C-alpha cells in the first residue's frame, strides 16, 4: 500500500548542518540560557578536523585502483551495441529485399 | 630492417661485449697488473 | 525579408516540436519506472515445485512438474541462457503455470532421499 | 634440413673462423650433393651473399667472399632437375595412380608427403606446401595434420622463418588440442619455443622450451643439444633463479648432456659460476659463453645484446644488485676491473628504467630505493583507451 | 501544452493524464496538424488511458477535418485490448469521419462494419458496441447530413457551444446521461 | 630467497651489505591490463565482423 | 618577393629588433619571427648581428650565459649601436641565473654569486639579492625560501581532490545518470 | 533583406534536437510497450507440450500428451497436416487442446541390448600393422561401402556381412568401428 | 565512351538533381564519392568537347570553353544551372594536372569562375561545392614560384586570395558557411608556413576549429597539422602533438599517408624530441625514411645520447632536409637538453655527486659554466638536484614519491573524460541507425 505512495548519495550529506546548526547555538543557548559539564564532555571529542596526515593521502592510493574499471565500466558499452546494432541495422537496412 | 625482432629500447648500442672482453682482459690484465 | 514571415515563422512550430517531446521524454522515462516496478512484482510464493527440462527459446521452455506434468511454459525474463540453467529445480507459477525461478537447493524427494553419513564413522584399514 | 639451415646460419654468420664459414657449407657442399638443395641453396647462396657469401658458380663469385663454398654448379641443377623430375615423375603417376586407383586417401596423401619432403630436401618452399594442402586435403587424420607441423616446421625453419608456420603451428595445433597427444604439444612447444624464439621466447616459450625436455627434438627440424642449448640459455638468461636453481641448477637432462657437447660448458654452467657469484670469472664466461653460444646459433646471434647486456645487467640486478650500497670502487675496483667503464654501462642502467640503483660517480657510491606501487598500474593505462581510440575512431569510422 | 504534457507526464492518476491528453486537442485545436505526430508518442504507450486520451483530442482536432493519416494512427488503438479504448477510438474516428466517407475514405466501410462487427460481436463489450453504435450514430447524426464544427473558418472563429458537448461528453462512462450535449457542434451541410 | 636478491651492496672500507623490503604494491591493472588488453582484440575482430 | 629594392642594415635593424625582441623577452614571437623570417638561415647565419640572438638564445634560453654574456660585451653591434639592451640584457640575464642560483643553491658565497653575476662589487649583487629579497649573512647569499610558496591566488582549484572528482563522480554519475 | 534570411538557419539548425528526441522516442518508447508487452503473457493458462501419436485426414492430430493420455485434436492453422509427424513435440493450446505450435520432436534410439550407437568413431591406424586385414576389410567393407557399384560394375553381390578370424583382443572393436 | 564519362556526370547530375531536390547529403558525399571516381574516365577529349554541347548553351559554359580551347562544336536556363556550376566544380576538378598543366590560365578562370555567378548566393545552398583547396590547390602548384616575380606587387593575388578567402571568411557566416573555411586558414597557415608568423593563428584560433562535424577529418586533421606547427614555435609541444595526437590515423589517409602523413609524422617525431622523450622509432624506422624519419632517428640517435657534436653533425648533414622541412629551427634547443638529460642519469643517482664529478661530466664538457650549466639545468627542473659551491657538492634529490596523489587520478579524469568517450558517442551513433529506421 505504501508502494502506492511516493510516485544513491546526496541526502547523506544533507544533514551536514543539522546538529551543527543548533549545536553551537545550543551552547550559546545554555551559554546565555544560564547567562552543564556534559557540554565540556562533548568538547574533548571535538579534537576528535585538522587531523589530516599523509595517512589521508593514502586515500588516493586506494582511489587509484578504484578507477581501474572506469573504462571497463563502459568498455563493454565501448564495444558491443552499435557494432551489433549496425550489424542488426546492416541486417535490417540490407533486409529490404522486395 | 627485417620485420619483427624484439624491437624497442632501442637498438641499444654496439661494440660492447668484445669491448668488455677487451677490457675484461684489460680489466683482469689491469687486475693482472693488480 | 519577405517570404520568411510567411515561411520562417512556421518554424516556431518546429521549435515547439522539440518542446513537445523532451516533456513526453521524461514521461516514458517515469512511465518506465513505476511500471518497471510491477513487471518485476508479478512474482509470488505459494508455488508448485518442478524441474526444468530445456528451453524452447528465450522466454520459452519445457519443465517438469513434480505432479508429472511437463509443459511449454514461460519463464523469468530474469534468466536467459546464461543465468537460465540446463535443468533446474524450479519455482512454478500455478495456473499461469510458468517458471518463477530456479531453485539452488534440496535433495530428498522420491526417489527416497540420499544416504548421507557426513563424516562417516569408519577409518580405513 | 636441420644442419642445413644452421650450417647456413653458421656460415651466414661467419666472423670468427673460416671454419665458422668453412665447416658448415663443407657439409652443405656435400649436402647439396646429398640432397638437391639448390633452389633455396640458390637463395641461400643469395642469403649470405653480399657479405662473404659472394662466391657462387651461379649467383656471384667475389674475392671479398671469404666463403667460396656458397658456390654451385649447373650440374647441381641437372642433378637436381633429374632428381627433381625423378622424384616428381615417380610421385606424379604414383599420386596419379593413387588418384587412378582411388588408392587410399592418406595413402594418396602418402606420396604427397613424399612429394612434400623433397621440397625440403630440394629447398622448395613450394609444391610441398600445395602438396601439404593436397596432403591435408587427403587427411582424415590429425596424424596427417601432424604432418602439417612436420611440413610447416620444415617449411619455416628450413629458412628459420617466422609466423605463418607458427600461425600454421597455431593453426595445426589449435585444430586438435590432442597436441599430438603429449608429443606434438612438445613439437608445438618446441618450434613455438623457436618461432617465438624469433627473436624472443624470452620469458615466454623458453619456459616451454625448458619445460619439455627431453621429450622430443626432431632430427631434421632440430637436434637434442640444440633444444637443451637454446632452452637453457634463454630460460636461464630469463627465467626465475628459483626455477633455474630448481631446474637448471641441474636436471638429469643437463646431467646427461653436461659437457657432452662441451659446447655449452658455460650457458648455465659458467652461469652457475655466475650463479656462483664470482666477480670476474663469469664476466669472462660471458663472452666465453657468447661467442661460443650466441654467435654460433640461429636466434642466439640475432637477439645478442638482449642477453649481453641483460645478463651483464643480470649480474648487476640480482648478483651484484644495485648495489643498495658499498662504494662503487669496492665493486668497480676491488673487482679488478675498469672503474669508470664498468660504471658507465652500469650507470647506463640508471635510466634503463630497471635500476633501483642510486649511483654516484665522484664518491663512486651506489644506493637503492623501494619501487612503490608503480609497477604497472596506470602507466600502460594509456595504451588501451587509445587502443579503443583506435576503435573509438574506427567505430566512428564504421557509421557509413 | 508543455505544462499539460508534463502534467500528464507527471501525474499518477491516468484519467487526469487521459483528460490532460484530451484537453490538449483544445489548446491544440487550431493545429490538428501535428496532433497525430503529437499523439504519435502517446499513441504508443504502456497505458490505456494515455492511449485512451489520445483518441479524443486528435479525434476532436480533426473532427471537422481530414487526415486519415491521423485516423489510421488510431486504428491500432481501435484494437487496443481494452474495449473502452477502442470504444473511444471508435468514437474519435467517427467524430472525424462524418461526411468523409465512401472511397473518399474507403476505410469508413470497415470502421462502420467494425462497429457492426463489434455490434455483431457478443465478445465485444457494451463498452465496445456502445461507442460503435454511437460512433455509427455519430456519423449518422442529423440524418448523417450534418457536420461538426468549431473555430470555423466559415466564420474563421470559435464557438464555445461547439466545444461544450465534447467536454460534456468527456466524462460519460463516468456520468452517462451526458453526451446529448454533443448535439451542439452538429452543423448543416 | 625473497626470492631473491643477493643482495645489497658490499663495502671494502667497511665490510657489509645493505637491505630493503619486499611488499611492493597489489596486482591490479596487472590483472586489468590483460582484460583491456584482451577486450579490444576480439572486439576489433568484432568490428571486423560488422565491417 | 622584395628584390625590387633591398638593403643591408635591414639585416642590422631586424638584428637589432630581434635582439630587441630578445631583450623584449618574448620567446615564441622572437623565434616565430625567425619563422616569420622569409629566408632564414640564408639570411640568419650570414649576419653576426642576426647570429647574436639565437646563439645567444642557445646560451640564453637554457641559462648558461657565459660566452653569450661575454659575447655581448664584445659584440660589434653592442660595440656599434646595440649597447641599448646589452645593459638591460645583462641584468635581464642575471635575474634568471639569480633564480637558477636560487634554484641551484640555498646558501651561496657572496663571491660566487658575484662571480656568477659577473659583478665587481658584491654590494652590486647585495642590492639584487636584497632587491630579490634574499636572506643573507656575511659573505654568503642564502636562500631559506627559494620560492614564493603559498602566496594568495592559485587556490580553490587543486586541491580539487574530491570536489573536482566528486563533480567528476557527479559527472561520471551523470555520465551514468544523463546516460538516461 | 538577408535580415530574416539566415533566421532559418537558427531553427534550420534546430532540425537536430528534434531528431535526438526522435532518437529518444524509439530509445524510450520501444522499452515502454516492450516492458509493458510482457504484462499480458504473464497471464496465461499454460502451454501443453504434446506427443503426437499421428494425424488423419481429419486434420485433427492424434496425440498422447506426455503426462496425459491420447487425444485426437485439431492443429494450429499455421501448420500442415503433412508437415506433421507422430511423437511431435508441439505447443498444444492448453485448454483448446489444439496445436498451439510445433516444437522440436525428440528422437531416437532405444535399448534392450539391441541399441544403436550411430556411426561410431575410431581410425584404423590405431591398431595399425593389421592393415593387410584392414585392406582386406576395406576391400570387403569400405570399397563395397565407399563404391559398391565397382562390384556392381563387376556385377556381383558384394559382401553384406563380414568375418574376421584370428588373434583376439586388440581393441577388435576398433577394427570394426574405425572402418565403420 | 565520352558518353560513359558523361553518363557518370549524368548520373552525378542525376544526383545533382538529388541536390536540386534538397541537400545533398548524398549529392555532396556522392560528389565526394564521385570526386573519387573523377580519376577514372577523365580526359577532356570529347569529355570537355561535348561538355560544351552537353552544357549548351550557357554563357559561362561558353566562358569555360575558353578553358576548353579546342575543337568541339557539334550540337546537342534551369537544368543547366548548378550542373554547370557542378561542372564548374568539375572545371576545377578537370584541372588537377588532370586535364591541365598550367592552371594560371585557370587561375584567372578560377576567379572568372569563382567570382562570376559564383561566390555569391550559395550560403546554405552550395554546400562546400566550393573546394577552396581545389581553388587554391591550383595556386598551390603556382606557388612553386619563384617565377611569378610576385608579381604583381607582392604577391597581391595570394594576398587578395587571403582576402578572397577572407571574402569567404566574410561569407563564412557560420550558417554552415564552414567546411572549406580553415583550409583558407590552412592556406594562410601554410602561407605563414611559407614566409609568415602564424600568430594571427591565435586570431584564427580566436574564431574556430573548422566547426565542426561535416568537415572531412582530413582537413580537420590537416587543421591540427598546421595547428600543431603553430604550437611548434609557439613552443607548446603536447598540444601540438595533441594535435598530431588529434591528427594522424584519424583522417584515414593511406594514399595521403605516403607523402603527406610523413610530413605529419616528421613533425610528430620532433615533438617528443622537444619533450626529450624519443619514442621507439623501431616502427618509425619503416614507412618513414626512406624519405622522412631517419634524420629524426639520427636526431633520436643523437638525442638518445645528445652528443652536441655528433648531434650537430646530424643537422650538419641533414640541415638541408631539415631546411627542406623547416625543422632546422628545432633541435638546437634539444642539444644540451639531452646533455642535461644525460646529466640526470650521470648518477644524479647518488643523492649528490660532489661538484667536480658532476663537474667532471662537464669537466668532460666545460668548467664553471658548470655553475651555469647546472643552474642552466636546475633552472627548468628537468632534473631535481641541489648544490652549493660553498660546499662544492652537487646534491641530487630523491626524485622519490610514494605517490598516493591525484597524479594518477588526473590520468583517470583523462580516462574519465573517456568514460563517456564512445559511451556517449554511442548515443551519438544511436540516432543514425534508429532514426533512419523512422524514415
Amino acid at each position: 500500500g505504501v508502494e502506492h505512495l511516493l510516485r544513491i548519495r546526496l541526502t547523506n550529506q544533507l544533514k551536514s548542518l543539522k546538529g551543527l546548526q543548533s549545536k553551537l547555538k545550543d551552547v550559546v543557548e545554555y551559554l546565555d540560557k544560564v547567562i552543564h559539564t556534559i557540554l565540556g564532555k562533548l568538547q574533548d571529542v571535538f579534537n576528535l578536523n585538522n587531523l589530516q596526515k599523509a595517512l589521508t593521502v593514502k586515500t588516493n592510493d586506494e582511489l587509484m585502483v578504484i578507477y581501474i574499471s572506469n573504462l571497463v565500466r563502459s568498455i563493454i558499452a565501448f564495444d558491443d551495441l552499435i557494432e551489433n546494432k549496425i550489424q542488426n541495422k546492416k541486417i535490417q537496412e540490407q533486409r529490404v529485399k522486395d | 630492417q627485417t620485420n619483427i625482432w624484439e624491437e624497442n629500447w632501442d637498438d641499444v648500442e654496439v661494440d660492447d661485449d668484445f669491448t668488455n672482453e677487451l677490457k675484461a682482459e684489460l680489466d683482469r690484465y689491469k687486475r693482472e697488473n693488480q | 525579408y519577405f517570404k520568411l514571415k510567411k515561411l520562417e515563422k512556421e518554424y516556431e512550430l518546429l521549435t515547439l516540436q522539440e518542446d513537445y517531446i523532451k516533456d513526453e521524454q521524461r514521461h516514458l522515462k517515469r512511465e518506465l519506472k513505476r511500471a518497471q516496478e510491477e513487471v518485476k512484482r508479478i512474482q509470488s510464493v505459494p508455488l508448485v515445485i518442478g524441474q526444468f527440462l530445456e528451453p524452447i527459446d528465450q522466454n520459452t521452455g519445457i519443465v517438469s512438474s513434480t505432479t508429472g506434468m511437463s509443459y511449454v511454459v514461460r519463464i523469468l525474463s530474469t534468466l536467459d541462457r546464461e543465468l537460465l540453467k540446463p535443468s533446474m529445480s524450479v519455482a512454478l507459477h500455478r495456473h499461469s503455470n510458468a517458471l518463477v525461478d530456479i531453485l539452488p537447493p534440496d535433495s530428498d524427494s522420491s526417489i527416497s532421499v540420499m544416504g548421507e553419513n557426513e563424516k562417516p564413522d569408519v577409518t580405513y584399514a | 634440413n636441420y644442419e642445413v639451415s644452421e650450417k647456413a646460419f653458421l656460415l651466414t654468420q661467419s666472423k670468427v673462423s673460416i671454419e665458422q664459414r668453412k665447416e658448415a657449407a663443407e657439409f652443405v657442399l656435400a649436402k647439396i650433393k646429398e640432397e638437391e638443395m639448390a633452389p633455396y641453396y640458390k637463395y641461400l647462396c643469395e642469403e649470405y651473399l653480399v657479405n662473404n657469401g659472394q662466391s657462387d658458380l651461379e649467383h656471384d663469385e667475389k674475392s671479398d667472399s671469404l666463403n667460396e663454398w656458397i658456390k654451385f654448379d649447373q650440374e647441381l641443377y641437372n642433378e637436381l632437375c633429374k632428381k627433381n623430375e625423378s622424384k616428381i615423375k615417380e610421385l606424379n603417376e604414383k599420386i596419379q595412380k593413387l588418384e587412378e586407383d582411388d588408392e587410399g586417401e592418406l595413402e594418396q596423401a602418402q606420396a604427397w608427403i613424399n612429394l612434400g619432403e623433397y621440397y625440403a630436401q630440394i629447398g622448395d618452399k613450394d609444391n610441398a606446401e600445395k602438396t601439404l594442402g593436397k596432403s591435408l586435403s587427403k587427411a582424415i587424420s590429425t596424424g596427417a595434420k601432424i604432418d602439417v607441423m612436420l611440413t610447416i616446421a620444415r617449411l619455416g625453419f628450413f629458412y628459420n622463418d617466422q609466423l605463418y608456420v607458427k600461425e600454421k603451428l597455431e593453426a595445426v595445433n589449435s585444430m586438435i588440442e590432442k597436441g599430438g597427444d603429449w608429443e606434438r604439444r612438445n613439437r608445438y612447444k618446441t618450434y613455438y619455443g623457436i618461432h617465438c624464439l624469433a627473436v624472443r621466447n624470452f620469458k615466454e616459450a623458453a619456459k616451454l622450451l625448458v619445460d619439455s625436455l627431453a621429450t622430443f627434438t626432431s632430427i631434421e627440424l632440430t637436434s637434442y643439444e640444440s633444444i637443451a642449448t637454446y632452452a637453457s640459455v634463454t630460460g636461464l638468461f630469463t627465467l626465475e633463479r628459483t626455477d633455474l636453481k630448481s631446474k637448471v641448477i641441474d636436471s638429469p637432462e643437463l646431467l646427461s648432456l653436461i659437457s657432452t657437447t662441451a659446447a655449452l660448458q658455460s650457458i648455465s654452467s659458467l652461469t652457475i659460476s655466475l650463479y656462483a657469484s664470482d666477480y670476474a670469472s663469469y664476466f669472462p664466461y660471458l663472452l666465453e659463453t657468447y661467442a661460443n653460444v650466441l654467435i654460433p646459433c640461429k636466434y642466439l646471434n640475432r637477439h645478442a645484446d638482449f642477453f649481453v647486456r641483460e645478463m651483464r645487467r643480470k649480474v648487476y640486478a640480482q648478483l651484484l644488485e644495485s648495489y643498495k650500497t658499498l662504494s662503487l670502487k669496492s665493486m668497480a675496483s676491488a673487482f679488478g676491473v675498469s672503474v669508470a667503464f664498468l660504471d658507465n654501462d652500469l650507470g647506463k642502467f640508471i635510466p634503463n628504467k630497471q635500476l633501483n640503483c642510486v649511483i654516484d660517480r665522484v664518491n663512486g657510491i651506489v644506493e637503492t630505493n623501494r619501487p612503490d606501487n608503480k609497477n604497472a598500474q596506470y602507466h600502460l593505462l594509456v595504451k588501451q583507451g587509445d587502443g579503443l581510440l583506435t576503435k573509438l575512431q574506427k567505430y566512428g569510422a564504421a557509421v557509413r | 501544452v508543455k505544462r499539460l504534457l508534463h502534467v500528464a507526464v507527471s501525474d499518477s492518476n491516468d484519467d487526469v493524464r487521459r483528460a490532460a491528453v484530451i484537453a490538449l486537442g483544445f489548446v491544440l485545436l487550431r493545429d490538428y496538424t501535428t496532433v497525430p505526430r503529437i499523439v504519435q508518442l502517446l499513441s504508443k504507450s504502456h497505458n490505456a488511458h494515455v492511449r485512451c486520451g489520445t483518441a479524443f483530442a486528435l479525434g476532436i482536432a480533426c473532427a471537422g477535418k481530414g487526415l486519415q493519416s491521423a485516423i489510421d494512427v488510431l486504428d491500432p488503438l481501435t484494437k487496443d485490448p481494452v474495449d473502452f479504448v477502442r470504444q473511444a477510438a471508435m468514437i474519435a474516428l467517427s467524430m472525424i469521419l462524418i461526411q468523409q466517407t465512401e472511397k473518399l475514405n474507403p476505410q469508413v466501410a470497415d470502421i462502420n462494419k467494425n462497429f457492426l462487427s463489434v455490434i455483431t460481436n457478443k465478445h465485444q463489450e457494451g463498452l465496445a458496441k456502445f461507442g460503435a453504435c454511437v460512433a455509427q450514430g455519430i456519423m449518422n447524426a442529423g440524418g448523417r447530413n450534418v457536420t461538426i464544427q468549431l473555430e470555423n473558418a466559415d466564420t474563421g472563429t470559435l464557438d464555445t457551444k461547439s466545444v461544450v458537448g465534447l467536454v460534456m461528453f468527456s466524462q460519460f462512462w463516468y456520468w452517462f446521461p451526458l453526451a446529448h450535449f454533443l448535439s451542439l457542434s452538429f452543423t448543416p451541410t | 630467497i625473497l626470492d631473491k636478491i643477493f643482495y645489497g651492496v658490499l663495502d671494502q672500507g667497511n665490510g657489509w651489505l645493505y637491505v630493503y623490503e619486499t611488499p611492493n604494491q597489489d596486482a591490479t591493472y596487472d590483472s586489468a591490463l590483460e582484460l583491456v588488453g584482451q577486450l579490444n582484440k576480439v572486439v576489433d575482430q568484432l568490428f571486423e565482423k560488422a565491417s | 618577393n622584395h628584390k625590387l629594392s633591398e638593403s643591408d642594415k635591414k639585416s642590422k635593424l631586424i638584428s637589432l629588433y630581434l635582439l630587441n625582441l630578445l631583450s623584449q623577452n618574448n620567446t615564441t614571437k622572437f623565434h616565430s619571427e625567425l619563422q616569420y623570417l622569409d629566408k632564414h638561415i640564408k639570411n640568419l647565419e650570414d649576419d653576426s648581428l642576426l647570429s647574436y640572438p639565437i646563439k645567444l638564445d642557445r646560451w640564453l634560453m637554457e641559462g648558461s650565459y657565459q660566452k653569450a654574456w661575454d659575447l655581448l660585451q664584445s659584440g660589434s653591434q653592442n660595440i656599434s649601436e646595440f649597447d641599448s639592451f646589452t645593459d638591460i640584457l645583462k641584468s635581464a640575464i642575471r635575474d634568471e641565473i639569480a633564480k637558477n642560483t636560487e634554484l641551484s643553491y640555498d646558501f651561496l658565497p657572496l663571491s660566487n654569486i658575484k662571480a656568477l653575476l659577473f659583478f665587481n662589487n658584491e654590494k652590486e649583487t647585495e642590492k639584487f639579492a636584497l632587491e630579490r629579497n634574499w636572506p643573507i649573512v656575511n659573505s654568503k647569499v642564502y636562500f631559506n625560501n627559494q620560492s614564493k610558496e603559498k602566496a594568495d591566488y592559485e587556490d580553490e582549484m587543486m586541491h580539487e581532490e574530491d570536489q573536482k572528482t566528486n563533480i567528476i563522480e557527479k559527472a561520471m554519475d551523470y555520465a551514468i545518470s544523463i546516460e538516461n | 533583406e538577408q535580415k530574416i534570411q539566415e533566421t532559418e538557419l537558427k531553427i534550420r539548425s534546430k532540425t537536430e534536437n528534434v531528431r535526438r528526441l526522435e532518437a529518444q522516442r524509439n530509445a524510450l518508447n520501444d522499452k515502454v510497450r516492450f516492458i509493458k508487452d510482457e504484462l499480458r503473457l504473464l497471464q496465461e493458462p499454460g502451454s501443453y507440450v504434446g506427443e503426437v501419436i499421428k494425424i488423419v485426414s481429419d486434420k485433427k492430430v492424434l496425440v498422447k500428451v506426455q503426462p496425459e493420455g491420447k487425444y485426437i485434436v485439431d492443429v494450429a492453422k499455421d501448420i500442415n497436416v503433412k508437415d506433421l509427424k507422430a511423437s511431435q513435440r508441439v505447443c498444444l493450446r492448453s485448454d483448446s487442446y489444439m496445436l498451439h505450435k510445433v516444437l522440436e520432436n525428440k528422437a531416437d534410439p532405444l535399448v534392450s541390448l539391441m541399441m544403436v550407437e550411430k556411426v561410431p568413431d575410431s581410425t584404423y591406424d590405431m591398431v595399425g600393422g593389421l592393415t593387410k586385414q584392414i585392406k582386406e576389410i576395406k576391400e570387403v567393407i569400405e570399397l563395397p561401402v565407399k563404391h559398391p557399384e565397382l562390384f556392381e560394375s563387376l556385377g556381383i553381390a558384394q559382401p553384406k556381412g563380414v568375418i574376421l578370424y584370428g588373434p583376439p583382443g586388440t581393441g577388435k572393436t576398433l577394427l570394426a568401428r574405425a572402418v565403420a | 565512351m565520352a558518353s560513359t564519362a558523361v553518363m557518370m556526370d549524368v548520373d552525378s547530375s542525376g544526383v545533382n538533381d538529388l541536390h536540386h531536390s534538397e541537400k545533398k547529403y548524398a549529392e555532396e558525399d556522392q560528389v565526394q564519392e564521385l570526386l573519387k571516381v573523377l580519376n577514372e574516365i577523365s580526359k577532356t577529349t570529347l569529355t570537355l568537347d561535348p561538355r560544351y554541347i552537353w552544357r549548351s548553351l550557357k554563357d559561362l559554359s561558353s566562358l569555360r570553353n575558353q578553358e576548353l580551347l579546342n575543337a568541339e562544336t557539334l550540337c546537342f536556363k534551369t537544368i543547366e544551372v548548378t550542373a554547370e556550376i557542378n561542372c564548374f566544380m568539375h572545371l576545377l576538378v578537370q584541372l588537377f594536372l588532370w586535364d591541365s598543366k598550367e592552371l594560371e590560365q585557370l587561375v584567372e578562370f578560377n576567379r572568372k569562375v569563382v567570382i562570376p555567378n559564383l561566390l555569391c548566393y550559395y550560403n546554405l545552398r552550395s554546400l562546400n561545392l566550393i573546394n577552396a583547396k581545389l581553388w587554391f590547390y591550383i595556386y598551390l602548384s603556382h606557388e612553386t614560384l619563384a617565377r611569378s616575380s610576385e608579381e604583381i606587387n607582392s604577391d597581391n593575388q595570394n594576398i587578395i586570395l587571403r582576402s578572397t578567402m577572407m571574402k569567404f571568411l566574410k561569407i563564412a557566416s557560420l550558417k554552415h558557411d564552414n567546411e572549406t573555411k580553415a583550409m583558407l586558414i590552412n592556406l594562410i597557415l601554410r602561407d605563414f608556413l611559407n614566409n609568415g608568423e602564424v600568430d594571427s593563428a591565435s586570431d584564427f584560433i580566436s574564431k574556430l576549429e573548422y566547426p565542426h562535424t561535416d568537415v572531412s577529418s582530413s582537413l580537420e586533421a590537416r587543421y591540427f597539422f598546421y595547428l600543431s606547427k603553430i604550437n611548434a614555435i609557439q613552443l607548446d609541444y603536447s598540444t601540438a602533438n595533441e594535435y598530431i595526437i588529434a591528427a594522424i590515423r584519424k583522417a584515414p589517409h593511406n594514399s595521403k599517408s605516403l607523402g603527406f602523413l610523413q610530413q605529419s609524422n616528421k613533425l610528430h617525431c620532433c615533438i617528443q624530441l622537444l619533450m626529450g622523450d624519443i619514442p621507439e622509432l623501431s616502427f618509425f624506422h619503416q614507412s618513414n625514411m626512406q624519405k622522412s624519419l631517419l634524420p629524426y632517428y639520427h636526431l633520436t640517435k643523437a638525442v638518445k645520447l645528445g652528443d652536441l657534436k655528433k648531434f650537430t653533425s646530424t643537422i650538419t648533414k641533414y640541415k638541408q632536409l631539415l631546411l627542406k622541412d623547416d625543422t632546422y629551427q628545432l633541435c638546437v634547443r634539444l642539444r644540451s637538453n639531452v646533455i642535461k638529460t644525460g646529466i640526470r642519469i650521470i648518477s644524479l643517482t647518488y643523492k649528490k655527486i660532489s661538484l667536480r664529478d658532476i663537474c667532471l661530466k662537464l669537466n668532460l664538457d666545460s668548467e664553471q659554466t658548470v655553475e651555469y650549466m647546472v643552474s642552466r639545468a636546475i633552472r627548468d627542473g628537468v632534473i631535481e638536484a641541489k648544490i652549493n659551491h660553498e660546499d662544492g657538492f652537487i646534491e641530487t634529490t630523491e626524485l622519490l614519491n610514494i605517490y598516493d596523489s591525484e597524479d594518477p587520478q588526473q590520468v583517470f579524469d583523462e580516462r574519465i573524460k573517456f568514460a563517456n568517450q564512445l559511451h556517449d558517442e554511442y548515443l551519438v551513433s544511436m540516432r543514425y541507425p534508429e532514426d533512419k529506421k523512422t524514415q
